[PDB]
């Protein structure tokens, strides 16, 4: 986009459109994010899906915006955690993950 | 992979270092925790003058060097000589460059705050590692046996400990330390074996008493009517062949050596013994957590490897614990590396990445950052 | 049979729940009124993670949970935790499905209008019972002793009450509540027994002081020349053997504990005591009904079980009442379940069917319907 306004000579300033999504990505891929908590617990010989779950919350819940506790009803089957992806809210079930 | 391959795990002991890559099943490197300093000027053929020697070259050449142990009773006592053992570990033993490897280290049970900050100062400021982490030893042993609550009896070369852990937090006020371990135990065998009418005269006689202790020693259950058994003289005896022919026989003393761990009185120690101490740790903890600790006595350390240690401990604490209780003494086979394996698991784990102390954290927060 | 078999009776207390089927002679289920919440993350062997614990599993596992009492002084204080105790009662203790059983519940003497409406809201809207009914506790106790006019001294774990009842209607303005009961009484024994030179140190020492109170405690008549008797030291003493051998002796304190119910001053209470309060309730009632109440002092509740409670009360109120009066202190043997038994009778009764609040009444009238 920015090339055009540069080619033409228009005066339009704008922030990267990607940026809007960085929030969600960090939450997943960053160090204290989902995957990590997921892959750490996998090291605990006596961890539970339930265990994992709590770790997920204690650390992201209330502190993270893209992080949310599910909406259990509608066409959904159970509760664990929703995320706020660009496309929308996804209700995730954590069972078997470990 | 960046660091999946790349995480190092170094377990610093009083007698041995255990080291290797997070991911492996066992330590890539195991070697004595010594630093030898030559008593005289001179050289080996083909080498240059060496100021210092570490690990096995210090042990092998001990006759011309003054040997020193950096870790007294699990705590680092000399920081000049420890930085020497670390240097050796990275550069010669694992042959890695440290400045591109995250390093998980271990410390002892009530390791002084200031030390955890000092080895962090040396890891980041003289070795320039990307990130590091210090785990408590009993805590890695427990975790390597799958669980998160239990009490670890940990026993190696210079210290024994009891570290009650609840949902991962080691309980400071219930931890017990008993300064009698495998080192003390080799020297006691030594005397009951010279006392059997023998002589460990040259250094090739000294060293192998320790290999007798490891191979032939036992912890008998009913150590009472085992001495009684010794006397009727059954085929309980056991002869070991020395570096040469000199077949030495050890019948009885074979178990008189680990009976030292239950009776410190065998060695002029007035302290209580392993089983009582397991127990006392436990009646120092909260009441509601005592059924948990009792069903999860995890054992780790080289000196807890004596066969029948677990059965004796099983019966030692059943008979001190209220009968309403379930006793359970877990002693895995790899226990001489539990600590290390627990670190390998943890550091290769998917969720641990967010607890690594990075140079960013350090250059910005001071050694305080990792100290917790 | 549809509901002859099918009526449930649940008596919610400050210390214990009593539950069972209308028809039975005694509660099928009796258990502490606690809800435990685990202080740490972890599991028992073979079970999953449990968010909550109720009754005896909360008591037994108290060391790792934060215990909470839903009913403070007979009134439901936490409705999240009460719905938890009810759930446990139906589904685990009595193992019934509630949606096909009429449920008779009990409430306390001056239970706030809004609560009787709230437990109705929870009975019908979250448990979906067919029909229910809330009886006042003293009123079921009286009725279980056959009569309809009398005054009940009711005393359990957190509250004591006096509820004057006339032809079935409990008299609001004459009811007295004294917040000192069996809970307060176990803690006072505790101190007069440590004060006898003892130690209830571990939790297995704490719990059994309560079993000492129940088994060996007495309410002496002429508590005056009973202390005097203690001193001459007769064979009045009584030794109890602890979980182990540790034979503890209790001679005297044995009755110093229930003398607390007549003298609240023993415990820094400035309130009047049981007998005076029986009386004051009575000189707060109509004049013409006072001969009735005096000849019908019905006792109910765990704390009124101390032997010789009735004789002391007998003489306590004779000597305060006008001599033209007949005093009569009824104390039945099953009194720790009077309340429950009165509910069992009433709810299994042939004429009670027409007072059950049905979901028809509720869905049509709102919680107001049962509130009366």
């Amino acid at each position: 986009e920015q090339e055009e306004y540069k080619k033409e000579g228009i005066e339009w300033e704008f922030i990267d459109f990607g940026m809007d999504l960085a929030a969600c990505i960090e939450l997943i891929e960053k160090p204290m994010g989902i995957f990590s908590i997921l892959e750490e617990e996998c090291m605990f010989p006596k961890a539970t899906d339930t265990s994992f779950k709590n770790k997920l919350y204690d650390e992201h819940l209330g502190k993270s915006n893209n992080f949310q506790k599910p909406k259990p009803a509608k066409g959904k089957a159970e509760a664990h955690f929703s995320l706020v992806h660009y496309a929308g809210t996804v209700d995730y079930n954590i069972s078997g993950w470990l | 992979d960046e660091d999946e391959t790349t995480a190092l795990v170094c377990d610093n002991g009083s007698g041995l270092v255990k080291a290797g890559f997070a991911g492996d099943d066992a330590p890539r490197a195991v070697f004595p925790s010594i630093v030898g300093r030559p008593r005289h000027q001179g050289v080996m053929v083909g080498m240059g003058q060496k100021d210092s020697y570490v690990g096995d070259e210090a042990q092998s050449k001990r006759g011309i060097l003054t040997l020193k142990y950096p870790i007294e009773h699990g705590i680092i006592t000399n920081w000049d000589d420890m930085e020497k053992i670390w240097h050796h570990t990275f550069y010669n033993e694992l042959r890695v460059a440290p400045e591109e490897h995250p390093t998980l280290l271990t410390e002892a049970p009530l390791n002084p705050k200031a030390n955890r900050e000092k080895m962090t100062q040396i890891m980041f400021e003289t070795f320039n590692v990307p990130a590091m982490y210090v785990a408590i030893q009993a805590v890695l042993s427990l975790y390597a046996s799958g669980r998160t609550t239990g009490i670890v009896l940990d026993s190696g070369d210079g210290v024994t400990h009891n570290v009650p852990i609840y949902e991962g937090y080691a309980l400071p006020h219930a931890i017990m330390r008993l300064d009698l371990a495998g080192r003390d135990l080799t020297d006691y065998l030594m005397k009951i074996l010279t006392e059997r009418g023998y002589s460990f005269v040259t250094t090739a006689e000294r060293e192998i008493v320790r290999d007798i202790k490891e191979k032939l020693c036992y912890v008998a259950l009913d150590f009472e009517n085992e001495m009684a058994t010794a006397a009727s003289s059954s085929s309980l005896e056991k002869s070991y062949e020395l570096p040469d022919g000199q077949v030495i026989t050890i019948g009885n003393e074979r178990f008189r050596c680990p009976e030292t761990l239950f009776q410190p009185s065998f060695i002029g120690m007035e302290s209580a013994g392993i089983h009582e101490t397991t127990y006392n740790s436990i009646m120092k903890c909260d009441i509601d957590i005592r059924k948990d600790l009792y069903a999860n006595n995890v054992m780790s350390g080289g000196t807890t490897m004596y066969p029948g240690i677990a059965d004796r401990m099983q019966k030692e604490i059943t008979a001190l614990a209220p009968s309403t209780m379930k006793i359970k003494i877990i002693a895995p086979p790899e226990r001489k590396y539990s600590v290390w394996i627990g670190g390998s698991i943890l550091a290769s784990l998917s969720t641990f990445q967010q607890m690594w102390i990075t140079k960013q954290e350090y250059d910005e927060a001071g050694p305080s950052i990792v100290h917790r």
